[PDB]
């Protein structure tokens, strides 16, 4: 009676009630917890196994950057950069690694060029002076790592117990047999044996802003799992 | 709950870890490592026939340096000291189309041979620049050993010195 | 050649670098890291073993308080006050559970009676207006636990799962054999796998302000152990 | 390194964990527990024919109730239905002490019998207020089960379901 | 089993009370009465909480007595089969509540069929202030504690020695 | 019997001591040192009174700290073999040296041979009063009680096991 499914950073199998969604730490860097899983009313148990099973992680995060009179075009960013698939050619990306928003005008803001390692940018627009707008770049230089809980708080300890970085999570393609993402370890949880996913990392993180443009949801994690109904 | 696991573990290694080092490298000095792993007390780290490589070496000015610029990796025992008789992967840089070899079965590429590397041992990246091109650093690159995300890429082995009783015959 | 020994939350065995001492997270509770102790360049291993082996620790917060000309004489706390060994009588507590230093008079300030459960207190002086005050009552209403480190950060996981309060340690008289601490334990830790006890607390902690008058340290920490040499 | 333990541990309750429960009481009102403790899931915990408790309960104004008041712990099994056969702990409250008898073995104070909690079973702490005394309230009071801290005095004895054979002899 | 170990007090239903004036020993303050089906027990020593205050909340003077004293049907003391003759100024209350030391055992054991009395004499010779009940308070066991002793009961049914035990 | 049972203190002719500075856990305040012909002994558990007070006769910092060492000859301090590493800020003296449970033991037990040191270094960090010893004292045992333990001394004479005990 096992079963595979699939979890997400909303809802789904749990109703956005046993799942929460958070920000992280930056000012002093610590492996925080961004998102949770908790057993729902009804399963018997939940199964992950690295090696076998998937993953995916897309994090952006946000900043906020006025205009001018004599705009410069031209931004920096404190949170590196890099393609996600191959090149840095934001036709053939496999999704942007920047997105942007002016908000005097609610509209768009496209991209002309990006200063690469620099982590600068060149925009195709011109925005106006004391004109917001809002960024959403991708999130590099971090770690990851999953753990348990055992229904108050008191962990097991943890899945794996080295990490993982999100510039490399960035870079292996997605969506691909093979180049897919099997990470290791191997465990169950039963009925409120949360699982919580842990970051580290000096920037922010974003799920939400309610302005963002594409389909409500900034970052996302999703993943395989395989379930005893 | 959570699984047993053994001691064997399956990793990848990179540039930002601790115990590896690094150091920016000038034009025409291929003496000069740009990168020295270092072993670990209490830890053996085992690497196959072949496993891959990321040797991403970029200028200051995030290019790729010259593809007369040439990689060599080399086992060290202690002493600091090279040795010959025991050497992995003599390449140039200007054969691996980073973007693709991070991720395509065939450009990726493997090692020569195997390797061990015991609690003290040294492991050098030199690096061949002709001369007269343009200077190396490190932030601005990367650097990797395995694929142990991946399906069908192989990655490193660490074991701890405490869990084993051929400890003796592999300190051998 | 296995030798009982003690440690501090000051140098001692460490020289004050293979140990450090660290305030917690407030605004949002985190079972946060305020002293580590590094194996230093010398030792074999050390051991603990609740059930064995003592534990002693004496936790003091910090705040701030003014004068008036029509000054109070009275203060309230948002740090719950419990005795340590019996009575709320100053003279006769073992310490004392409130300590306080005028700093415009650089002198102490004597306390006349203590609004008990109330988390206020009385004074025996009379500040002054703009006149500046140091307290250190104790800290209750706090967890506390172990853990270990495997050289980098990788968490082997903790010592014993459960946690422990701090009114309640306080309340068990230190200094009296039986009524002595005794947790729950059993570990090792060779070079460089450093242990860090764990805090999880609304309220600060202090080890330190350099105005504190009895002797340097407002808190302390101080434990018992059995080493290999 | 972690040694190893056993599925039995020894721990010491109190009114600041989620799996118990409490309220206030008012004067002249038995039936109105003050403290509820309640079997999680996947655990069973046991208590040997003596262990202390603390029985703190004080006034909103932080001071002891009136000797006449009496304390009576009582188990319950399911259906939140009090229980005769099976109860511990029939004892005033003008007799403990505080102060002391949360430290000392004379004044320490253990149950009548042992007990042992399922998966889901209840135990209330009754309160007899004999009438027109101050109120109860427990964020002013404190209570305990065990002394496991120490090294004469008993504590509470937790395990997971999961790590017995005899289980199903324990369900029944 | 049928045995159980409780400890007794004022408030309730079998014992009775009533307020004594001065100079009066032969009314008893306390009347414990054998209720039907229900033996009960009393080792050779067990805590007694002896509070015998005022109508102002104060223990009565130190020349104050207490005699314990066994009774047969008929209302009737006895003799032979007696317990606990004492002062009152003696105890410590706040103390003795809880101390082993300050305890107090009795002299002998004792046993109290379905229907047999007993009552606590007090002696207030003279010059002194009358006795209430409501201000005061009793006990005869610690069965919550460990170092002491308490009372015995057993329920008549769940025995063959019932005979014996009436003899 | 040439066992005798004893407890020592400061103001003796072979104990020695010295005044301390802040700051400097090398100077030790106090040095035994092995008489001729008087071998002492030690067992796993003895009192001690680590009076350390001020000039000003206050117990310095808690945060202070004292370790008990042996030493061989040539004024060498030594690691295999050391007693009673502890704080100051720890020991409630006025009660300490009364009560049996605020008493402090040894780790293990301990012998001196005729010319063997020992002593008694003090660790105060930093930022506090130096040390005084005229205003200080010390002890190691208390004979005359019955609960606790005390030093045995013995004179090398009357023994034939005086060379294994030399080893």
């Amino acid at each position: 009676q096992t079963q595979e499914y699939t979890l997400s950073h909303t809802g789904g199998l749990l109703g956005s009630s046993k799942v929460t969604t958070a920000s992280n730490q930056t000012a002093p860097q610590r492996e925080t917890a961004i998102i949770s899983f908790e057993v729902p009313r009804k399963f018997s148990e939940i199964e992950y196994v690295g090696q076998r099973d998937a993953t995916r992680f897309v994090p952006r995060t946000t900043e906020e950057i006025t205009g001018t009179a004599n705009d410069d075009t031209v931004v920096q960013l404190q949170a590196n950069i890099q393609p996600i698939a191959g090149e840095e050619d934001m036709a053939d990306q496999d999704y942007p690694v920047v997105v942007a928003y002016n908000v005097t005008q609610g509209a768009q803001v496209e991209i002309a060029d990006v200063n690469y390692a620099t982590d600068e940018v060149t925009l195709a627009t011109d925005p106006a002076d004391g004109d917001t707008v809002k960024l959403w770049p991708i999130m590099g230089d971090g770690e990851v790592q999953f753990r348990l809980v055992n229904q108050f708080g008191q962990e097991e300890g943890r899945v794996y117990p080295w990490a993982t970085p999100l510039y490399r999570w960035h870079d292996f393609p997605q969506l691909k047999r093979g180049r897919e993402i099997n990470l290791h370890g191997s465990v169950t949880w039963q009925e409120n044996e949360t699982v919580e996913v842990l970051l580290d990392a000096p920037q922010a993180i974003t799920w939400e802003d309610a302005d963002y443009p594409e389909g409500q949801y900034v970052s996302t994690f999703e993943q395989d799992v395989e379930i005893t109904l | 709950n959570i699984g047993n696991l053994s001691a064997e573990k399956q990793i990848s290694l990179y540039d930002g870890q601790p115990f590896i080092s690094e150091q920016d490298v000038a034009a025409g000095d291929p003496n000069t490592p740009a990168l020295t792993i270092e072993g670990p007390d209490g830890y053996v780290i085992a690497v196959d026939a072949g496993t891959p490589i990321a040797p991403e070496f970029r200028d200051s000015n995030g290019e790729k340096l010259d593809p007369s610029t040439r990689v060599i990796v080399q086992k060290c025992d202690r002493q600091g000291n090279p040795l010959g008789d025991g050497i992995i992967f003599n390449d140039t840089l200007g054969r691996f189309n980073y973007n693709k070899m991070r991720t395509d079965p065939d450009y990726m590429r493997k090692t020569a041979k195997s390797l061990m590397v015991d609690e003290r041992e040294i492991v050098k990246v030199f690096v061949d620049v002709p001369d007269g091109a343009n200077g190396y650093d490190a932030e601005r690159s990367r650097f990797t050993l395995g694929d142990d995300t991946s399906d069908f890429g192989k990655a490193v082995e660490i074991v701890d010195h405490d869990d084993l009783t051929e400890g003796e015959t592999q300190a051998v």
